[PDB]
């Protein structure tokens, strides 16, 4: 059996393609214009099979012409039917699998990528779905997540609040957001800064190994740079301070709920567990400090540190509730924000706690993660009391509200912590380079906005020349919410960009395609989006606002409601999202959007599983995005068009031999010529195309990212580049019909020695020659670059052509050749007529592209003939910016 | 764990990048132009010396006289490329033949040309043939694989076959099986030519033309020699007038050695048959008038067709045919047209090769 099996087998390896690359539903934008693209072929094979059963008939009702002599309105109908056999190569099935081929191919190219795998927890770019890859080339909206995406999730204590007073030293990335929000010379003090805090970490670690014999690790997870704590708790204030700092060393290091147990497989190392990161960060910077855990225990926390014994049983646990955020607790001797514990006052005592308070704007001022400690420290009662509320009633509420409210009010703060959440690396670099790109990237940050755009003006999402449209509207103060965002979301638009209108500004945009100008920044926060998006007319204003070039903050948004702002910025205005993100809420953020990445973050490897690709760290992105994206964009988009052009130019000539023979519906080429034209004559130049054609190299790809805008702007795959290259097909058909014609035209004795060609099958022969040589020139031609695999391939489908036609013809089961490669392809005639049809197929294409790339070239024509002059040369193999 | 190495799995292949700079443009549209023009004027002088006779003879039976007549300026064309101005109007002679019942076609037609140069040891003789419909789809596949492979396949391998089978002329109203069969071989050219141009001036020397090797020797190896039995077959319902007593032991045709039959059963593609039927690979035809006897047996009349004798030398892009030559000439005028116009783009007025500040965003 040899009638259709190479469909089955192709799915089957295509299948195990899929299954081989993956263990270590969406459809793209592409595929549909593609479905538009095949209902237009068939709409062209219905007026040729029209116009053939028309002139069928047409010739059937005409004078006594030798068929009754020879040969011996349904008519019509059963010509219409034999054209429609005849003509129906148009748009085959082929179409549609080696669409497949070329998506598995790319996205096995994206995995197989050294550049995206990450060697730190050894995972590589795994593609989750196989079938959008050219969806890459056209992101026009990033939706990020500052929660483990943009930062490493990586906690570090930085600064503390120890007696009412400020203890740390340590430079954040919102400092240097301030630094460029003022206009500091940003990224230059950073030289000094390095050659400073070297000796500081030099006199630190002498300062270690004078101190004590080090039992922890190497020195390579020794955060502690902050000397000054050490500096001043020994002889400043004299004892006083050393009672407070040791106070404050032991309610952090015995008040916690993380799960310790040091195994797996050595004891030695520490195997602190706990749900939550600052509590992690809190005890390790407890150890670090000088105050190590050395050994283990299962009941209680046994620590021995050069003679002092330390085992405090606290005999309850409270842990932390997502609800409350506040617990009671006070340690005997024998935890969020100011909504929970503060604003609960007498309505002239305790100033310096009040001065503490202040601390607290220093703390907005870099915005870390910071909380008040504060504990009251007659020792009967106190056990009794504890004993007798220990065992209270109805969940231990009331009892607890009564105590809290009757002898927890105006406590004093003992304790205050810090803590910073940095970047991953490269991602400053991954949000300019995508902004380059033009990608409007929004970020829906989490707990704290203040932090949020000082961190966005960190990074490269935020700079210069921008408006910071803050839409922060609460209220008045810095009376119904819904008025107030709407006032204020108009006032913008009007004052800000000429927008006077509603409803056509919407229909403007969505036929724009997008294009940033007038660097603009907006910034929402939590119930000022949750208004944003619920009212139509406010949902198009929002839109319309957050229609700006790049920076677009959300703070304080829940799982549905990012899903929501990615649906209204795809839905509505319908464009290319992307949502990469990591963790359960990126999951619903990512299963909403055009392209899902997941960043293999924390333990909850669920936004990696629900979503379309899987990268290690954020940076990725960009390659993924500008040098991968673009590459199958254009791939996509080139061989599309190639596909149709490529069965026009063999339907269209099989249709030119019915003017002549009146339609009736003999074949002029072989009943295996109709097969292999498009199963194996001009099938793999083009698939190779699709896969291995690079617009640029990677680094001139991320050297000149302002390419990726052919992709935003879906200016290079339309309908206007298919019809061009359907009446390119069109015109290289008639070329490729009627030169082997016209070198019969005139006495039919093209042979050399008159013994006589002139079978139909033989003028295909000429014909076809003609139509795959030029099918596969022309995919060379519009190949953006050569390489030995597409050349070495298009070559060998010329000879699989040449070969087998004299493989078939050679052997007597042809039939009707027997000879047909030792009779046309020794003949001069043929070659002469070969020649000069491929000329005159290529030259027409070839002659407008160089009137283009003369007249108005576009922009990759001027970045490559700049690479080709050796502008991008100082650059390695595998360049990318994103790269400390 | 990690990916592979090497340049294939990252795709760092080793390529060239075409930039069409006008460095490398220039130096393609005119090492395209003047290959073009040079094969372009090789092609047309090779095909301007090619001799040629065409001779439409389809009007003989009801147009030309017992005696020699000139024939009509309309259907004769000569093309000697020594002469110019070469006349020399053919006649033609029409002797009818009362014994043939055949009204439609019958009789002979003598045509008298006239040469006025040599033909070099290679002399073809094809007829042609005009409005005769022999690419139609019931027409072309109306033979059987079987017969001419040279097996005796029964009716049912012969009818009932796939789409290239006899479906009208399957079996007589008898029950034989027609042995060629199918409107192919049923309807084939029965005009005879001779074996010899009979020489009007000095009859001692005709030119003589043989009938063998007129087909591709490769054709002797797939039409072979039948099986049957004299008994099961029939002449084609057309082939009764040169099979009148059907078939017997010896009459039945060798379609092996029978090159004739071989070039008819290759359809021709276009409305214009042209199919060689006489050959002479050993002498060159000298200069003089020669005669040719066709038997009219073959009638075109009755649906307006035309038929021919087509006399040349040949040549090695086969016959005498200006287009292969013109349209080389065309392609290499075209390429030096469209250079010479891209070399003016590029002085009169164009920007620079690497012009970074033409860049859409550099704007
Ligand atoms: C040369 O080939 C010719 C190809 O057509 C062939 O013409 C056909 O001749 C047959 C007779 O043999 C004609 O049939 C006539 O006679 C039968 C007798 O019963 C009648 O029933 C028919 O109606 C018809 O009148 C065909 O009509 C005729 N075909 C054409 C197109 O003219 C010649 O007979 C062949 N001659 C030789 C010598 O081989
Ligand atoms: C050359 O062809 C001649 C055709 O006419 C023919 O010669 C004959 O047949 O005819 C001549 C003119 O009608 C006549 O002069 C000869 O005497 C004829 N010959 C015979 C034998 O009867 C011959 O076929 C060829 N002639 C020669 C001499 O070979
Ligand atoms: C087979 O049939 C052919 C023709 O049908 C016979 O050839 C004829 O033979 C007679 C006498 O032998 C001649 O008068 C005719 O002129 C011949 N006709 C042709 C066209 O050549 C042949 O003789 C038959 N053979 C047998 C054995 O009966
Ligand atoms: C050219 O010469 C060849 C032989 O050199 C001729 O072939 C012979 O033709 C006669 C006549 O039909 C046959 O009887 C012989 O059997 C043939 N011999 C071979 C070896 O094929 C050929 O006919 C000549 N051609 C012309 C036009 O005179
Ligand atoms: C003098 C008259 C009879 C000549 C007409 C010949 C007819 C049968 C042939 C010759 C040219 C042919 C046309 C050539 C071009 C095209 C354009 C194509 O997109 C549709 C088919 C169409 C329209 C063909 C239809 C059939 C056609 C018109
Ligand atoms: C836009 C890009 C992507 C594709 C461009 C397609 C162009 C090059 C193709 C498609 C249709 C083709 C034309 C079809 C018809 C003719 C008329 C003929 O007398 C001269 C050639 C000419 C003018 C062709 C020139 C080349 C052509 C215009
Ligand atoms: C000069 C004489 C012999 C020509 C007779 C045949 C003519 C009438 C027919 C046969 C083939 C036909 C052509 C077939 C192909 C094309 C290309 C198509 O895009 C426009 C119509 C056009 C140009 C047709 C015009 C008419 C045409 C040239
Ligand atoms: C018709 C418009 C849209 C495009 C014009 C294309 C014209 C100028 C070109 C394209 C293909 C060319 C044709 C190609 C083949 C033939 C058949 C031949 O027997 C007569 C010349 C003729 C008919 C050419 C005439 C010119 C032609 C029709
Ligand atoms: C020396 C004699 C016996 C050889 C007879 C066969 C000749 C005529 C045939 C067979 C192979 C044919 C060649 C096959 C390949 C090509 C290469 C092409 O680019 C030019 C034509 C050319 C060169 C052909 C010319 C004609 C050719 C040489
Ligand atoms: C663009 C080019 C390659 C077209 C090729 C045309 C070729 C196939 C044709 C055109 C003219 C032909 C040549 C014409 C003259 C001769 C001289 C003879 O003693 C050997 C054959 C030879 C050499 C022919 C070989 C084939 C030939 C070269
Ligand atoms: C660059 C373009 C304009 C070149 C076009 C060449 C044109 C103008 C010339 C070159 C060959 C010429 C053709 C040569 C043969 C024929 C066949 C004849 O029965 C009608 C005239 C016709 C069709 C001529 C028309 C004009 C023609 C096509
Ligand atoms: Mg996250």
């Amino acid at each position: 059996g040899f009638a259709s099996v190479p469909l089955i087998v192709i799915v089957i390896i295509t299948a195990i393609k899929d299954g081989i690359e993956d263990s270590r539903t969406k459809k793209s934008r592409i595929s549909r214009e593609l479905n538009f693209s095949v209902i237009l072929n068939f709409v062209l094979l219905f007026i040729l099979c029209f116009t053939a059963g028309i002139v069928n008939g047409v010739y059937y009702k005409q004078k006594p012409r030798s068929r009754d002599y020879f040969e011996f309105s349904t008519n019509g109908f059963v010509s219409f039917w034999v054209a429609v056999i005849l003509y129906q190569s148009l748009v085959p099935i082929s179409l549609y699998i080696s669409v497949e081929i070329i998506k598995t191919a790319q996205a096995i190219f994206i995995y197989t990528d050294v550049l995206l795998y990450n060697a730190k927890l050894d995972y590589p770019c795994t593609p989750k779905s196989w079938n959008i890859s050219d969806d890459l080339g056209q992101i026009e909206y990033i939706f990020s997540d500052k929660t483990g995406t943009l930062t490493q999730n990586v906690m570090e204590f930085k600064k503390c609040t120890i007696n009412g007073v400020s203890y740390g030293r340590a430079y954040t990335e919102a400092l240097a957001g301030l630094r460029k929000r003022q206009g500091v010379d940003v990224e230059s003090e950073g030289r000094r800064e390095k050659e400073e805090i070297a000796k500081d970490r030099e006199t630190m670690i002498d300062e270690l190994r004078s101190m004590s014999d080090n039992t922890q690790f190497c020195p390579e997870d020794l955060t502690f740079v902050s000397k000054e704590i050490v500096e001043d708790l020994k002889g400043s204030s004299g004892d006083h301070q050393q009672k407070c700092c040791e106070h404050f060393l032991l309610a952090l290091a015995l008040c916690h709920s993380v799960l310790v147990e040091p195994n797996k497989d050595d004891p030695k190392k520490l195997d602190i567990k706990a749900q939550s990161p600052d509590e992690s960060a809190l005890v390790s910077t407890a150890r670090q400090l000088g105050y190590s855990f050395v050994g283990s225990s299962k009941s209680g926390l046994i620590v021995e540190i050069q003679g002092v014994q330390k085992e405090f049983q606290v005999l309850n646990v409270l842990e932390f509730n997502s609800s409350r955020k506040r617990m009671s607790c006070i340690i005997k001797i024998p935890k969020g924000a100011d909504s929970v514990i503060y604003s609960r006052l007498d309505r002239n005592d305790a100033t310096l706690l009040e001065k503490t308070a202040l601390h607290l704007e220093e703390y907005a001022t870099e915005g870390l993660r910071t909380l008040c400690l504060a504990q009251r420290e007659e020792y009967e009662r106190w056990v009794k009391t504890y004993d007798v509320a220990a065992a209270s009633v109805t969940n231990r509420e009331e009892e607890l509200d009564k105590v809290t409210d009757v002898i927890e009010r105006e406590l004093i703060l003992l304790g205050g912590t810090a803590i910073e959440d940095r970047l991953q690396d490269g991602v400053p670099d991954s949000i300019a380079l995508l902004a380059e790109a033009g990608i409007k990237l929004w970020v829906l940050t989490g707990d704290k906005v203040e932090t949020a755009i000082n961190i966005g003006f960190s990074c490269n999402v935020l700079n210069n020349d921008m408006e910071l449209l803050v839409v922060k509207a609460s209220g008045e103060d810095v009376s119904d919410p819904i008025q107030v965002v709407n006032n204020l979301v108009t006032k913008y638009l009007r004052e800000k960009f000429g927008m006077s209108g509603s409803e056509e500004e919407l229909k403007e945009a969505k036929r724009e395609h997008g294009l940033p100008q007038g660097n603009f920044a907006v910034i929402i926060d939590g119930d000022a989006l949750k208004v944003a998006l619920n009212g139509e007319e406010m949902r198009r204003k929002f839109l319309l606002l957050c229609k700006n070039c790049k920076a677009v903050l959300c703070c304080r948004v829940s799982p549905a409601q990012k899903a929501a702002v990615v649906k209204l910025v795809k839905k509505t205005l319908d464009v290319m999202t992307l949502a990469i993100g990591d963790g359960s809420n990126d999951v619903a953020m990512i299963q909403s959007a055009d392209v899902g990445v997941g960043i293999a973050g924390e333990e909850g490897r669920q936004a990696v599983m629900c979503s379309d690709y899987a990268i290690g760290q954020f940076r990725y992105v960009t390659r993924l995005v500008l040098v991968h994206g673009k590459w199958c964009y254009k791939r996509l988009a080139e061989m599309i068009p190639q596909f149709f052009y490529k069965n026009v130019i063999f339907t269209l000539s099989l249709f030119w031999y019915g003017i002549y023979n009146n339609f009736d519906g003999s074949y002029l080429f072989e009943y295996t010529y109709l097969t292999f034209y498009n199963l194996a004559f001009t099938s793999v130049p083009v698939i190779l195309l699709a896969v291995l054609d690079q617009d640029v190299s990677d680094t001139v790809s991320m050297l000149v990212p302002q390419l990726y805008r052919v992709g935003i702007l879906r200016k290079e795959w339309n309908q206007t580049k298919f019809l061009w290259y359907m009446l390119d097909g069109v015109y290289q058909s008639v070329i490729c019909f009627f030169f082997p014609y016209l070198a019969y035209h005139k006495n039919m004795v093209v042979t050399e020695n008159g013994l006589g060609l002139d079978h139909r099958y033989f003028v295909g022969v000429f014909v076809t020659a003609i139509a795959v040589t030029s099918c596969n020139f022309y995919v060379f031609m519009e190949q953006y670059r050569w390489d030995w695999f597409c050349g070495l391939f298009i070559c060998l489908s010329l000879a699989v052509f040449y070969g087998w036609t004299g493989i078939w013809t050679s052997s007597s089961s042809s039939n009707e050749f027997y000879k047909g490669a030792a009779r046309v392809f020794a003949q001069p005639a043929y070659w002469a007529v070969l020649f000069v049809g491929v000329l005159f197929c290529l030259l027409p294409r070839f002659t407008i592209d160089c009137i283009r790339k003369i007249f108005y070239p576009k922009d990759i024509e001027i970045v490559r003939e700049m690479w080709l002059r050796g502008d991008f040369d100082l650059y390695p193999q595998g360049y990318d910016p994103t790269d400390p | 764990r990690r990916p592979k190495e090497d340049a294939f799995t990252q795709q760092r292949l080793a390529a060239i990048n075409p930039v069409l700079t006008p460095r490398t443009v220039l130096p393609l549209y005119l090492l395209i132009a003047v290959v073009f023009v040079i094969v372009g004027g090789c092609i047309l002088a090779q095909n301007s010396k090619v001799d040629e006779v065409t001779i439409y003879y389809q009007d003989c039976m009801t147009n030309a006289t017992s005696s020699w007549s000139d024939i009509p300026s309309e259907h004769w064309q000569f093309v000697f490329h020594k002469y110019k101005t070469y006349n020399t109007a053919p006649q033609w002679r029409f002797v009818d033949d009362e014994s043939d019942d055949f009204t439609k076609q019958r009789g002979t037609c003598q045509i008298r040309f006239t040469t006025p140069s040599d033909m070099k040891n290679n002399v073809y003789l094809n007829y042609v043939l005009e409005k005769f419909a022999a690419n139609h789809r019931r027409y072309v596949l109306s033979f059987s694989e079987d017969q001419i492979r040279g097996e005796d396949a029964s009716y049912e391998t012969v009818h009932d076959a796939t789409g290239i089978n006899c479906k009208p002329l399957s079996k007589n109203a008898d029950g034989k099986i027609y042995y060629p069969c199918g409107l192919i071989a049923n309807s084939m050219f029965n005009d005879t030519f001779p074996l010899q141009l009979t020489n009007v001036g000095d009859t001692s020397n005709n030119y003589s033309l043989t009938n063998k090797g007129i087909n591709w020797e490769s054709d002797k190896k797939r039409y072979k020699k039948t099986k049957y039995n004299y008994t099961q077959i029939a002449p084609p319902p057309y082939w009764e007038k040169m099979y009148p007593d059907g078939y017997n032991e010896t009459n039945i045709p060798d379609i092996q050695d029978w090159e004739e039959f071989q070039n008819w059963m290759r359809p021709g593609a276009f409305d214009k048959i042209t199919k060689l039927i006489r050959i002479n690979k050993n002498d060159t035809l000298p200069a003089g008038e020669y005669q040719l006897d066709i038997g009219l047996h073959w009638p075109v009349l009755e649906f307006n067709g035309k038929k021919g004798i087509y006399l040349t030398h040949g040549s090695h892009l086969g016959g005498r045919n200006p287009f292969l030559g013109i349209v080389y000439l065309i392609g290499g005028c075209i390429c030096a047209a469209m250079a010479l116009i891209l070399l003016t783009f590029w002085l009169f007025g164009g920007r620079k090769i690497a012009d970074a500040s033409s860049l859409s965003w550099n704007m």
